[PDB]
């Protein structure tokens, strides 16, 4: 960012401040808020397994068998290829299921059987 | 033009193809009511207790918004069992689908008239937006296999199975559906896809002139951007507090004169929230009955004909093409509209034996001299025969009855 | 009645309302469904009955 | 001292005021022209007067 | 929270005014500037217009 | 304002449920009272009848549909010539088995021979895209010459 030599601070639309000039070194610093987001837990029933996967919404996994998505920080299911109807939803096109020695697995998820006609 | 005796029939028509866009889905969104009321304050946090259960019957209602939007989206667009696909041959009897058809060339598959829709429509205080289950591209890819089913197999994929046909005897049902009959299709193919690749041009055009087309998924955007833009103003507002200031009411006085201070602004950003969830749930349920209606059109429209008059764009029905859009859908109906009419003489009935003739599907007409019976959709005069008229009574009981001569084609054929 | 309370009147007014309903009424009777779909096409009424 | 919620009363009440006239306006104007009938009535016998 | 109720009930109401003009408008398309095979839909009977 | 609360949830909520009572009564109108050609509005297929069963606090509907089930391969034309006028299907498709032509009602195969009953004509053969020559039998030329 370039600030005017006499603005000291910058805003967001929000009228949130998102950058500061430091006072002692006159170069701009943006100001990222510290990350925070929803913890969700996916689960097949009790009756099934006591496993459970932690999705953290919405943050990169350095903030926390352990998965970068689109919805967040998926952690306790394991990527895999096999791409199967959604069982649970998780987001951004994943869902995750139960499934074989079973683990709790994360995919993208298949919309149905193709078919040339 | 009325009189007791005259009718206009059309002696040509229009393929039209007509644009009527409708929204699915809203952003998904869960705000921490505790974090947008108190945020970094364990201070106002023991206070916000005293409330009880609010924050979580906001948080409840807010998951219920969100999780119904992806039943929204699922129900519009996950109306089939296959991905149906197109053959890479094109012999679709003329009509030139590559413009609703995808580019596999781009990253997300989506068609040419899917990117002009994409292109036509457009923070850290609990407030925060979830993504849909199902990406753009997921949503292109359920489109696209409505549309293979479509264009592959007619209605059949929604009745069952895909049962394929050729187009252009998918057409010629399609005429047929709305009473005008199969060879008015056949005579005139190479017409009917120059009219209907003609309409599907017009609607590029009619995309790419102008933002405004769009101008109901572009609402749902800006009010759920108003409102979460007035959110968070709302943080800034005093409620009749010395300051609006958390960190401020927490060093400028002591816990006894605090407690009311903050109580002050619970109360505020408490209204602030009650009042953002009410105006969401209100929206939502706005979406939610445009879903239902998005979905019943899919169903009605695009896996099947539709008979129900104006529901399915201006004109006749023939069929239509469902495209995404961000937060909505796009159908594309096609009509057959009557084009050019000509004034004819008519008559409900004649007579050529003292009995009654009725014309079995269609109407008598006269030029001025000579009496036919025709599809009463489109101008093609048969001469009038028992094979074309079924009788009923005699020429006293009808009003408005005239005398002509019936062909019998028994009569030659047996002479011969 | 002064307390901020306003009604705004309505865009199309009884008669405007009147008249489509006319519209609608005239073109459903002179011919049939066909103002619906296009260009109207007169038929006799008995023939669209 | 209590912000915005004056403005969004305000647009709310201006959002159901506008409302009302694309619901009579999508009611009634389903018709491009406005058709009028003959001055002659013969409708077959039926008496819409 | 006196206008925050009125807001609130007006807001209710004309989705269901809404709600009822998209009957009334479809009604119109499919019952009058048409004939409805929908059973029941346009009056007890056989619809004819 | 726990009042105030409720009643806005509330009114929200019965809202919802009055639109889904007036889909349960059109649906008991349309599709119990009657036949619906409405695609997938009353169960997947195509629509024969319903049977309304209650349960508490709601409806049910048994949608009793024609599924069709198994498919042949045809060949197929949107015409066929034989006098040099072009004969259409009345109701049906023409379809081959691969050595004869039949007509057939679209919906489920059941062949009939190819008549004049069963076909009516347009035009002639140059105006036509696709159409075949095969014979179009006239039950009257057996029952002039006999
Ligand atoms: C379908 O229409 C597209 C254009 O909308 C045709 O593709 C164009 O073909 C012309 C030659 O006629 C080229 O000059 C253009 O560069 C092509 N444009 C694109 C984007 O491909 C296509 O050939 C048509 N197909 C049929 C069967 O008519
Ligand atoms: C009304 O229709 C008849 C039948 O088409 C017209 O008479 C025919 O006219 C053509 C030329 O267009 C001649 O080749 C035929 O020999 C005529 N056939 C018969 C059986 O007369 C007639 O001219 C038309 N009348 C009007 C008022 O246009
Ligand atoms: C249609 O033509 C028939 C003739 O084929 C008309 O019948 C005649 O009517 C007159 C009285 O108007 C009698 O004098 C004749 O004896 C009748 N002849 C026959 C064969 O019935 C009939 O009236 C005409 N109808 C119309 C509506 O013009
Ligand atoms: C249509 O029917 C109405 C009756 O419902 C007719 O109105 C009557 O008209 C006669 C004269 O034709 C008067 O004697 C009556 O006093 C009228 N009654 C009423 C209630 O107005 C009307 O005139 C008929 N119109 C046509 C064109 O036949
Ligand atoms: C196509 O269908 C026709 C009619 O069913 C079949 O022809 C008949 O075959 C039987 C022997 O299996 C003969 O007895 C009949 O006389 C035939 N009828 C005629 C009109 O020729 C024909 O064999 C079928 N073709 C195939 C490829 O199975
Ligand atoms: C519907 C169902 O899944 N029921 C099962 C039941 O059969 C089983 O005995 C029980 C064990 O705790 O868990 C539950
Ligand atoms: C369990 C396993 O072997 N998974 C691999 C996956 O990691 C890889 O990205 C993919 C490439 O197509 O093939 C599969
Ligand atoms: C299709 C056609 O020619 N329609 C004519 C119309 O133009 C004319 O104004 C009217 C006069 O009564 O007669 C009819
Ligand atoms: C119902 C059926 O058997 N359809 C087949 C199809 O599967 C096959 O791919 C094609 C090959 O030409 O012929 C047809
Ligand atoms: C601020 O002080 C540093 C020394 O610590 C000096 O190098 C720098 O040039 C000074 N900047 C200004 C704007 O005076
Ligand atoms: C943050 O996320 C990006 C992917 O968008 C990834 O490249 C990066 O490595 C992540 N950061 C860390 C420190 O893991
Ligand atoms: C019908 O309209 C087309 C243009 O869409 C025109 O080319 C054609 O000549 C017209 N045919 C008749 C029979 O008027
Ligand atoms: C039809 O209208 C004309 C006047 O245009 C009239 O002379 C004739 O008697 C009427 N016929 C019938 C059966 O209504
Ligand atoms: C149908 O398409 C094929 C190409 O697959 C072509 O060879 C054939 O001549 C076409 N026939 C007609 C009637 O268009």
């Amino acid at each position: 960012k370039k600030f005017l030599p006499f603005q000291q601070f910058g805003r967001d639309i929000a009228d949130t401040t998102d950058a500061v000039r430091d006072p002692q070194t006159l170069e701009i610093l943006d100001i990222t808020p510290c990350s925070f987001g929803g913890v969700s837990v996916i689960t097949p029933g009790t009756n099934t397994s006591n496993q459970v996967a932690v999705l953290y919404q919405d943050v990169n996994c350095t903030e926390v068998n352990v998965f970068q998505t689109r919805a967040g920080c998926l952690i306790g299911a394991e990527h895999v290829n096999n791409s199967y109807e959604c069982d649970i939803p998780i987001g951004a096109g994943i869902c995750a299921s139960y499934q074989t020695s079973q683990s709790i697995i994360a995919y993208t998820m298949s919309l149905g059987a193709e078919n040339s006609v | 033009a009325y009189s007791n005796n005259s009718i206009a029939i059309p002696t040509n028509f229009t393929i039209s193809v007509t644009t009527e866009i409708l929204p699915v889905s809203m952003t998904k969104t869960s705000v921490d009511c505790t974090m947008y009321i108190c945020g970094d304050s364990t201070e106002c946090s023991n206070l916000l207790l005293q409330y009880g259960s609010f924050c979580t019957q906001l948080n409840r209602a807010l998951t219920g918004i969100a999780v119904e939007q992806d039943k929204n989206t699922q129900e519009v667009f996950a109306q089939v069992k296959q991905i149906y696909k197109t053959p890479p041959i094109k012999d679709f009897g003329g009509f030139n689908f590559s413009q609703i058809l995808p580019d596999p060339s781009k990253p997300s598959k989506r068609s040419f008239i899917e990117d002009l829709l994409f292109n036509k429509v457009t923070k850290f205080n609990g407030l925060t937006v979830l993504p849909p289950l199902l990406t753009d591209e997921m949503i292109a890819q359920y489109t696209s296999a409505l549309l293979a089913g479509t264009i592959t197999s007619g209605w059949t994929f929604g009745a069952g199975a895909a049962l394929q046909i050729p187009f252009a005897m998918q057409m010629a049902y399609r005429f047929n559906g709305i009473g005008v009959t199969q060879n008015v299709l056949y005579e005139n193919q190479k017409l009917i896809a120059n009219q209907f690749n003609s309409a599907i041009g017009k609607i590029q055009d009619s995309l790419s002139s102008t933002a405004s087309a769009l101008g109901k998924l572009q609402d749902v955007v800006n009010q759920n951007a108003q409102a979460l833009n007035t959110l968070v103003k709302q943080l800034s507002s005093n409620f009749g507090a010395i300051s609006s200031v958390l960190n401020d009411i927490l060093s400028r006085l002591d816990p006894p004169e605090a407690e009311v201070q903050i109580d002050r602004l619970i109360t505020g950003r408490l209204q602030s929230l009650q009042t953002y969830v009410t105006q969401q749930l209100i929206r939502a349920a706005e979406i939610r009955a445009s879903a239902n209606l998005a979905a019943t059109k899919m169903s009605e429209c695009v896996l099947g004909q539709s008979k129900r008059v104006d529901f399915c764009g201006k004109g006749y029905h023939l069929m239509s093409f469902p495209q995404s859009a961000p937060h909505g859908v796009v159908f594309l109906h096609v009509t057959y509209v009557p084009a050019q009419e000509k004034n004819f003489t008519t008559a409900p009935a004649i007579c050529h034996d003292g009995k009654a003739h009725f014309p079995r599907e269609g109407v008598f007409v006269s030029n001025g001299t000579h009496w036919f019976v025709t599809q009463r959709n489109f101008y093609e005069p048969q001469i009038i025969t028992t094979d074309n008229t079924f009788v009923s009574g005699n020429c006293d009981v009808v009003i408005g009855i005239v005398n002509n001569t019936v062909y019998d084609p028994l009569q030659p054929e047996l002479d011969s």
